[PDB]
């Protein structure tokens, strides 16, 4: 639902109200119909109401950087002249409250209303489609809300007491409705551990077993917990039949549940759930004391004790810049770390000095909003700032922005701070630029076949082995190794296979394979789907909105490129080096590469760099001249070692990265080929957004690559 | 297993994917059935041939796209790809 | 107090340092 | 706006302009701030649109000399002492010397404290060096700042990017009915509203022979009289309320140079952008998420919010090629009720009230017979209307607008008013409207806080002080500590200590945080004034004494604990809030993005004559953009149908529109989508 | 040509376009658009378009 | 623990204010009490105020005066703190006629049958040698906060300026209620209702308005189905 | 004032002892005056009858485990406190309830004296165990709300008594919201729903009619006082 003013539907829906006015007869003809519109007659706000009823309109917010930019709601007619929007879908549309305009589009034809209805609702659209994770969840004063009733206070008011001497156990509730009638009068408190037998909660799973196990809990059929009266209020919230869930509700546990009650929960049961997470998040954040004075701005006790330390040893390296000890150049490195260090213990000293009922460590603690970086700034120290140059000032603001910048120190804060606002007007134009670039070269690819039926597949890193035996996670499995479908059956030591062939990486059917022991799996991908123009639903895998298989017909090439181009904003590598990828440019490192796998034949100097190599099989040597001011990548030798510098005498396998950098995607193609050098492009733009905090699917990367080497070049004729 | 659906919630987009093979297949069907059942209304008063009207009981100033999703969830209709 | 010159209400200032000239 | 942007358009240094820089030709090296601009160019003051940087306003002290360079002044320091000689300084003149901060430790003979003190030099270096060394030194702590930027309180608790919001939206304030000077302030109040302009000084010194509305009579003491009028209700060049005010009563001994009457935005002689509300920062059922606002309905039913608006409306009469238009009462096919608003010329008379769509002037122009539809034709025979050639040209009210009309203005060709060639009359509508505070309208402070009003509950709905006074403005709370900007909630607290008065314990001496206060704040009045220079003003060490000798209310109990929180009840269920709020006043501004202006919607009407696709723009009266980002979106979806919709029939689809607004009226359905016309354009172009 | 002379250098891609003469199959995205076809994606490939609904034989007796 | 009948004995403070203590009170009962007369008398006690107002020479809002200090909007800004009951019930007409010099007060309304100024000392307006103020008053009797009735909607012509119309006659409302949590066969809250008028009626008989709300609203649980 | 009509409430029936109520519509925004007073009335303003304090023979100075059944101390207390009963004597009153062999208890095993009633004859209190006995001793007492077990330390004599928590109200769990509804233009006006889950002692219908009574008795101090006009 959203609101739009009465004055605004009544013009929206000028040409319906005025046929029903001539209907109901409170309007002669068509043509008087339309002067008591104009002249907002009384009888048209009764009217104006059944017209708008069940018909979808359209909310848009500029930019339109994702589909989610544009979402359907069912609008309720209220007084006013502004447009109430939903405070879940404000994380779609990137929309704040502090003056932000939308727009509304009235679908005409039952072709646009149905696709209002179906397709582009906001309901129905609850996962990002760049992702696969909500967006519509609590996050800033909901989350705190939810943050508050689950915690588990010690010492509050009505907490459970072991029975000892004369008196027996108290805080031992029958029903969760006493409890309620407890917390009303004043002796039990929301956030206190008690025990209270639960009758219409399914137990977790891991004590449903002990208890039942052989026939799953039934409403009616009870069990103690030792919980807290709020923490049973959260399970209420989500749908019966849930297993309960004991934890503290930080923004990464909602965030969990509703991801798990996307793939498992239907699509109505995850909207009316989250409305209720929304209802709830703002009750208890209205009642949770969050607020900001001066007192709850706490300083840092040892403030003058950790300076004069690092203003000793920046006296000292100042005195060892006297005596001409230390270069200028490295004189401005040497105080960098200083108070780089400096801030870290100011740092340090504010968070075992915050108590956690601090209101302003209970905002940041949660997921609500702001990091605590932010909080060292407003308490502790601004620290080091950077001049118009790039490079950190050798000198740092002490102060904080509690305690209040100098003059000098707030004028040469503000040499960061407008340099900050003023290129990201600029990097947003360029990113919006690399964002319509991909549009149009991926805007025709589209899912045509269910299945081109090629084993292809690609082989995917699921986890890595530890030496001292265990197995630890790939940090790639999120972005590279979900919502893929099988090309392989997935064999384990035994005969066994886990998962068949074509089956899509659900979040248990990948701990199947985990607890299997297989660390591989081959993959169906976009990259290997041998169709003659689009690609087909089988080797594209789930669709991370819908949470399931891809239709056949969905424009997945304007997803991907919008799912891309939408975290671009936030970039330093960086936003160029996502341009050269995607632009195959002789790229800034030119890393060169292993033509031939042999043996290494290091032939370094001074006055420059030459390298050889012997060819393991036949073959001649190839020479190479590089320049000294590149450093040698640390290759994984069949030694084992990674870290192994590479000396002569190593064995380089063919298309190895050599020294450090980007090695040229146009000689990585003319080495190992076309499969392998799309594999290069998707993980090294990956690691651009991966080291930003965004998370996109490989899925989306690839489908850009894929149209990238659809075409090839004539030799002879 | 839900509260009950309102306003355009109903009938729940989940129940209506069932009887359908996708998301883009049930706008096609939802939307020129609606036509069928608004020709009908149209064509009630004057003409033969008129479209056939709406197969389970409309509420009241009901619009023709929420008929036409009650009835495919009905089971009431039949489909051609 | 701050600003006797025009002959304006009297608003007190925090303040520590000494205006040597007026605006 | 407001005499703040008046006064700091004025002083506005601009980079673009012939002979200057194009807006394409300007990188990040022209914008950003230079260690030159230290009280010459304000590094805060600077719109954050494209013209970042571009332009500034210049710093309160600096001036310009004969050559084009801004010069700033400074005390020049002999030998390690401060003297009272002032020189102003080049930009190069200032590298050639080192000059000490303004807030140096200083001998009341002249001589520094300390042997080393900040000082700057040349190439932007700041370090410690000999008192021996300095050559001059600051005026002013404010001396960098801008006017616009010096009115900021706590200044040097914000962050640079809210601080430049600050004072940018400062300018954008509206004049209220009723205007209220802030209860924290900077000083800058007073200088920067009468050097704006929009007061009234007296020029010399006498008595008040006789003072109205309209007209102030001052009696001098040589024996001559200068009386000076006042502007009443006179439209801004933005539509904002002009109207001046007297101050002082009949027979008031008033010097030279001093306010006698003060305009928009202004009490007693200083600006008053805004009004001291009574604010508590917490979250509140959800209606303030993220940058929301939630008001008493006090503000609407006491006009504390509530502005004048100005509206210019004009319409002409020309000679055309089968006659001349007339402004007249007689309007074809119209009723004598819509006319009845009309005086015998066809003009709306003074003082009443129009909606949107009323006629304001009636004028007709004639329409040849060779022009006429086969329908209208017809349709004039079957109605037997001879002698009808004219066709109705009249000025309307335009959509969204509504109020009294408070003047009119009649120029005619007739009575020797030179109009231009081919103009017989001209008429011009003065149109006021009295607007509360709605919801969506936008507010702010003066910390780059700022939000629209989500919801205006009812005055018993609001969060409630111990004695039942209800807070006027909740301000959530999670959008305070990523911002950086504390001066807020410094300014909050201290707004409540204005509010409510202060006694220092002065038995067993002074106490040690107030040592360094005036002996003229040990003490204060309830609703008293105060001044928190830019750089100088309250510390946090005094503001917190001050708080815990907060003055009790009549009851004699004390609201505001030590911490500056307090007990609130909700006024919706009648529980306390578990915990205390912090409770305050802050000045808010009511700045010029009022939804009544903001709302805007279209069914049809308007057509660019070339491209046939809807007009641009509210005051056109046309229809949103659905831009290129916008239909990526669409294709996204996949919704294929409701982005031909989009492009065809809801645009340039010459027949499928109109075809489209009769299958409405009739109950069909809509029909089959065209061929856009400007496609057809296109074709005819590229040959 | 059509896709291509509405993304960049309108006038390289005309003038190439004239020379070799090339014809523009209408099928595509941003061709669909510009001329007013449903998009050849979702609810407006072939697929789902030509798709005929009746109802079923069961009805009430008026 | 069992019922004692709770009680209500009323307190004077001023001559608008007045406490009203209840008790005995179940535990918790006494906050909720509290609130539920307080938002009923914040907005539901019926008051007499005034519609809109007429003065000759002007024919709207935005002019002066000749003479007088204040412009009309500032003039009508100082008629909103005017406190009159009425008891006619029905549309009746204040007049106002004053030469200047002198300033023009509350008290130089001559109110008609049934109607009454309640704070004659009100600046309203500084005339001089040459003004002369001369306005009509209509008031009427409602409840609550009424914006003013548009010309449009209304009957009135030109001349008559509408004016927001503020008929609530209590000013400040609040309670404080004392818990005996003295762990005990007995605990009871004790409310303390306190009560501000703005001398119109007197908050024993606003109270007894918001009594006869509550009581009558009350009584539609009451009811079977 | 002005006159308000056609404020009309209606029930729509969940279960037997459970039942939600519309009052609709009522004038902005009295949904929330009357909203919280409403539930807080059922849920510490209707007189009922409770479990008091318990006694068990074989429990002395442990607390810990009753030998002879399978069910420890406090979950006896547990399920004994959900018993519901109904007393006509205002006076506490002992009921005694024993049964051996091995079994089960009910409490309907319970023998009640005259002038209480069990409403809840078949519901579980222990499971005897091979050759167990069971003896314990309820004291029943009327009262309003909910009362802890702390301030019943001294109902119980100094003999293996223990005092329980009392939950004297017939309602068990009241939740309410305030919505919007049009009347005529106004698009505010509140519409109150009260969801009351109550025991088997009475219907959610007279629970709230109860509530209703004792709500004009209390306003009605203050009508007492001037009798002046309101619109209805
Ligand atoms: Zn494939």
């Amino acid at each position: 639902q959203c609101g739009l003013p009465k004055l605004m539907a009544l013009e929206l829906f000028k040409p319906f109200v005025m046929k029903r006015l001539v209907d109901l007869n409170h309007a002669q003809n068509i043509k008087s119909a339309k002067r008591m519109v104009e002249r907002q007659r009384p009888q048209v706000w009764d009217v104006l109401e059944e017209v708008i009823a069940e018909h979808p309109v359209l909310l848009n917010r500029a930019p339109t950087l994702h589909r989610l930019g544009i979402q359907a709601f069912e609008p309720m007619l209220v007084e006013g002249k502004a447009i109430q929007l939903h405070p879940l879908v404000c994380e779609a549309f990137n929309a704040d409250f502090d003056g932000d305009q939308m727009a509304v589009h009235l679908p005409l034809s039952a072709e646009a209303q149905a696709e209002a209805r179906i397709l582009m609702l906001s309901s129905n659209n609850i996962l990002s489609p760049a992702s696969g994770r909500p967006l519509a969840m609590p996050r800033l004063d909901m989350v705190t809300g939810l943050y508050y009733l689950t915690t588990e206070v010690p010492g509050d008011t009505g907490e459970y007491q072991p029975a000892s001497g004369d008196h027996p156990e108290t805080g031992v509730y029958s029903s969760p409705a006493e409890a309620i009638m407890a917390a009303d009068r004043g002796v039990l408190s929301v956030r206190a551990k008690i025990k209270v037998r639960l009758t219409q909660l399914r137990p977790p799973v891991e004590i449903e077993a002990e208890l039942f196990g052989h026939s799953g809990w039934q409403p009616g059929d009870a069990w103690m917990a030792e919980t807290t009266l709020g923490r049973v209020m959260f399970n209420e919230l989500l749908p019966l039949g849930y297993p309960f869930v004991n934890k503290q509700m930080h923004k990464k546990v909602q965030a969990a549940i509703i991801n798990d009650l996307a793939e498992r929960y239907p699509m109505i049961v995850v909207a009316q759930t989250v409305d209720k997470l929304k209802d709830a998040g703002f009750y208890w954040a209205t009642r949770s004391g969050v607020t900001v004075s001066m007192a709850d701005v706490l300083v840092p006790p040892r403030k003058k004790e950790i300076l004069d330390h690092y203003e000793e040893r920046a006296d000292k390296v100042e005195k060892q810049f006297q005596r001409g000890a230390l270069n200028h150049d490295e004189r401005n490195e040497a105080l960098v770390e200083i108070w780089k260090e400096a801030t870290d213990e100011v740092g340090q000293a504010l968070r075992e000095h915050y108590p956690d009922d601090n209101p302003i460590i209970t905002i940041v603690d949660s997921g609500a909003t702001g990091n605590f970086t932010q909080t060292r700034t407003l308490a502790g120290m601004k620290g080091l700032v950077t001049n118009p140059k790039g490079e950190f000032i050798p000198r740092p603001v002490k102060s904080s922005f509690r305690e209040g910048l100098t003059v000098l120190e707030y004028f040469i804060n503000t040499h960061g701070a407008r340099k900050g606002l003023a290129d990201t007007a600029l990097r947003t134009a360029d990113s919006g630029y690399l964002t319509r670039r991909l549009v149009d070269v991926s805007q025709d690819v589209i899912v045509r076949e269910h299945d081109c039926q090629t084993e292809r597949g690609i082989v995917v890193e699921l986890a890595e082995r530890a030496p001292d035996g265990t197995l630890i996670r790939d940090p790639y499995i999120e972005t590279s190794a979900y919502a893929r479908t099988l090309g392989t059956d997935a064999v384990d030591e035994a005969g066994n296979v886990i998962v068949e062939r074509g089956q899509d990486l659900g979040d248990p059917e990948i701990d199947a394979l985990l607890a299997a022991g297989i660390t591989q799996v081959k993959v169906r991908s976009v990259l290997t789907c041998a169709t003659s123009t689009g690609v087909c639903a089988t080797c594209y895998g789930r669709s991370m909105a819908t949470g399931k298989l891809v239709d056949i017909g969905e424009a997945v090439g304007i997803v991907a490129a919008q799912s891309i181009g939408e975290p671009g904003t936030q970039l330093t590598g960086g936003l160029p080096r996502v341009q050269e990828l995607f632009e195959a440019r002789v790229p800034r490192g030119k890393a060169p590469i292993a033509d031939v796998t042999g043996r290494v034949r290091l032939e370094d100097g001074e006055r420059f760099y030459k390298i050889t190599i012997v060819p393991d099989d036949g073959g001649e040597e190839v020479v190479y001249d590089k320049i000294s001011k590149r450093q040698r990548l640390r290759v994984f030798k069949h030694e084992d070692g990674s870290e192994r510098v590479l000396s002569d005498g190593d064995h380089v396998e063919v298309g190895q990265q050599l020294m450090e950098g980007s090695a040229d995607p146009h000689e990585v193609l003319r080495v190992q080929g076309p499969r392998e050098v799309q594999i290069h492009l998707v993980r090294e733009v990956q690691e651009v957004y991966r080291a930003q905090g965004v998370s996109i699917h490989d899925k989306h990367i690839e489908v850009i690559v894929r149209q990238m080497l659809r075409r090839v070049t004539i030799i002879d004729s | 297993g839900y509260d009950t659906p309102l306003g355009i919630t109903n009938p729940p987009i989940d129940e209506l994917l069932d009887r359908v093979s996708s998301k883009y297949a049930l706008v096609i069907y939802a939307a020129k059935r609606a036509r069928q059942i608004n020709d009908y209304y149209n064509q009630l008063g004057e003409g033969i041939l008129e479209y056939v009207g709406p197969l389970v009981e409309p509420g009241l100033q009901e619009k023709p796209l929420s008929i036409a999703l009650r009835e495919i969830h009905a089971d009431l209709l039949e489909h051609t790809e | 107090s701050n600003n006797s010159v025009p002959g304006a209400p009297n608003r007190v200032s925090f303040a520590k340092l000494r205006e040597p000239l007026e605006v | 706006n407001n005499p703040l942007s008046g006064l700091t358009h004025k002083r506005r240094l601009s980079a673009l302009g012939p002979g200057g820089l194009s807006r394409e030709r300007a990188g990040l090296e022209v914008r950003d701030v230079h260690p030159s601009h230290y009280g010459r160019m304000c590094p805060i003051e600077t719109p954050e649109g494209p013209n970042i940087g571009l332009i500034g306003s210049l710093s309160v002290y600096a001036r310009v000399n004969p050559f084009g360079f801004i010069e700033t002044p400074y005390r020049k320091v002999v030998d390690g002492v401060v003297s009272d000689e002032i020189v102003y300084l080049t930009a190069d003149e200032e590298d050639r010397h080192v000059v000490a901060q303004a807030n140096s430790p200083i001998d009341a003979d002249g001589r520094f404290v300390e042997p080393r003190v900040l000082v700057r030099r040349k190439a932007g270096e700041v370090e410690y060096v000999p008192s021996s060394e300095v050559d001059y030194m600051d005026v002013s702590p404010r001396q960098m700042v801008s006017v616009a930027t010096a009115m900021i309180p706590f200044l040097e608790h914000d962050d640079a990017n809210r601080a430049l919001m600050g004072a940018n939206m400062q300018r954008q304030a509206v004049p209220l009915v009723r205007s209220e000077a802030p209860l924290v302030g900077t000083g800058m109040e007073l200088r920067a509203a009468i050097d704006a302009g929009d007061v009234v000084v007296a020029e010399e010194s006498g008595v008040i022979e006789e003072v109205s509305a309209d007209y102030i009579t001052v009696m001098h003491d040589n024996g001559t009289r200068r009386t000076y009028r006042m502007r009443k209700f006179a439209r801004s060049n933005h539509g904002t309320c002009a109207n001046q005010c007297p101050i002082v009563d009949a027979g008031d001994r008033v010097e030279a140079g001093q306010v006698i009457a003060d305009g928009p935005c202004t009490d007693d002689g200083e600006m008053a952008l805004g009004k001291n509300l009574l604010v508590a920062i917490m979250p509140w059922e959800g209606h303030n998420y993220e940058d929301a606002i939630i008001l008493s309905n006090r503000l609407v039913e006491e006009d504390v919010l509530t502005s004048i608006h100005i509206e210019e409306h004009e319409i002409d009469a020309r000679d055309t090629k089968l006659g001349a238009e007339e402004i007249t009462r007689d309007i074809p096919n119209i009723s004598d009720e819509v006319l009845a608003d009309l005086d015998e010329r066809g003009i709306v008379r003074i003082g009443a009230e129009v909606r949107d769509g009323d006629i304001l002037v009636g004028k007709v122009t004639p329409k040849g017979e060779t022009e006429l539809t086969p329908e209208e034709r017809l349709l004039r025979a079957i109605f037997g209307e001879k002698a009808r050639e004219v066709r109705d040209t009249s000025l309307k009210v335009p959509h969204g607008e509504s109020g009294k009309v408070i003047g009119i203005r009649v120029f005619s060709r007739e009575d020797e008013d030179e109009l231009p060639a081919g103009v017989n009359e001209l008429v011009r509508v003065y149109v006021a409207q009295k607007r509360k505070i709605s919801d969506g309208d936008k507010l702010a402070g003066r910390h780059g806080n700022k939000g629209v009003i989500g919801k205006i509950l009812p005055v018993e709905d609001m969060p409630f002080l111990a004695d039942g006074t209800p807070v006027d403005i909740i301000l959530n709370t999670h959008g305070v500590p990523r911002r950086m900007n504390i001066g807020q909630i410094l300014e909050t607290h201290l707004g409540w200590c204005a509010h409510s008065g202060w006694k220092v314990d002065a038995a067993k001496g002074v106490p040690d945080w107030a040592a360094r206060l005036p002996d003229e704040l040990l003490e204060a009045q309830p609703n008293a004034i105060v001044s928190t220079p830019v750089f100088d003003g309250a510390q946090e060490a005094e503001l917190q004494g001050l708080l815990s000798c907060t003055l009790p209310n009549r009851d004699g109990d004390v609201l505001v604990d030590a911490d500056g929180k307090a007990m609130l009840f909700d006024g919706r269920s009648g529980e306390p809030f578990p915990y205390p709020v912090t409770v305050g006043y802050m000045y808010i501004m009511k700045l010029h993005h009022l939804v009544d202006d903001k709302i805007h919607a279209r069914s049809t009407g308007p057509y660019s004559m070339i491209t046939q696709q809807p007009l641009g723009g509210k005051a056109q009266f046309g229809g949103q953009r659905f831009g290129e980002m916008e239909c990526w979106a669409m294709q996204a979806y996949g919704a294929a149908y409701t982005l031909q919709e989009l492009l065809t029939i809801k645009s340039d689809d010459t027949v499928g529109r109109v075809k489209v607004y009769e299958a409405i009226v009739k109950g069909e359905n809509i029909p089959e989508p065209g061929i856009p016309e400007s496609f057809k354009v296109l074709l005819k172009e590229l040959q | 040509w059509l896709s291509a002379a509405s993304f960049q250098e309108t006038t390289r891609v005309l003038t190439d376009a004239a020379i070799n003469c090339r014809s523009d199959k209408l099928n595509g995205l941003k061709e669909n658009v510009i001329i007013g076809k449903l998009i050849p994606a979702g609810t407006g490939i072939n697929r789902y378009r030509n798709i005929a609904v009746q109802p079923t034989e069961e009805a009430r007796a008026a | 623990l069992i019922s004692q009948r709770p009680t209500l004995s009323e307190d004077v403070l001023t001559d608008n204010r007045s406490q009203f203590v209840i008790e005995p009170l179940e535990p918790g009962f006494g906050y909720t009490l509290g609130n539920s007369l307080r938002r009923t008398l914040l907005s539901s006690i019926p008051g007499a105020a005034v519609t809109s107002i007429r003065i000759d020479g002007v024919l709207h809002e935005f002019t002066t005066v000749p003479g007088v200090k204040e412009d009309v909007t500032e003039i009508i800004l100082n008629l909103k703190s005017l406190v009159v009951s009425s008891e006619e019930d029905e549309p009746v007409t204040m007049y106002l006629r004053k030469q200047g010099p002198g300033e023009v007060t509350a008290g130089d309304i001559v109110p008609p049958a049934g109607v009454t100024v309640h704070n004659p000392g009100m600046h309203i307006a500084t005339l001089n040698d040459k003004g002369k103020l001369e306005v009509e008053l209509v008031v009427e009797r409602g409840r609550g906060y009424v914006p003013a009735v548009q010309n449009r909607a209304s009957g009135a012509e030109i001349g008559r300026i509408p004016v927001d119309s503020i008929y609530s006659p209590v000013l400040k409302v609040t309670y404080k209620v004392d818990a005996t949590r003295v762990e005990q066969r007995t605990d009871f809250d004790k409310l303390i209702l306190d009560v501000e008028t703005k001398n119109s009626i007197s908050p024993r008989d606003a109270l007894a308005s918001a009594g006869k709300t509550l009581v009558e609203l009350f009584g539609l649980a009451r009811e079977l189905n």
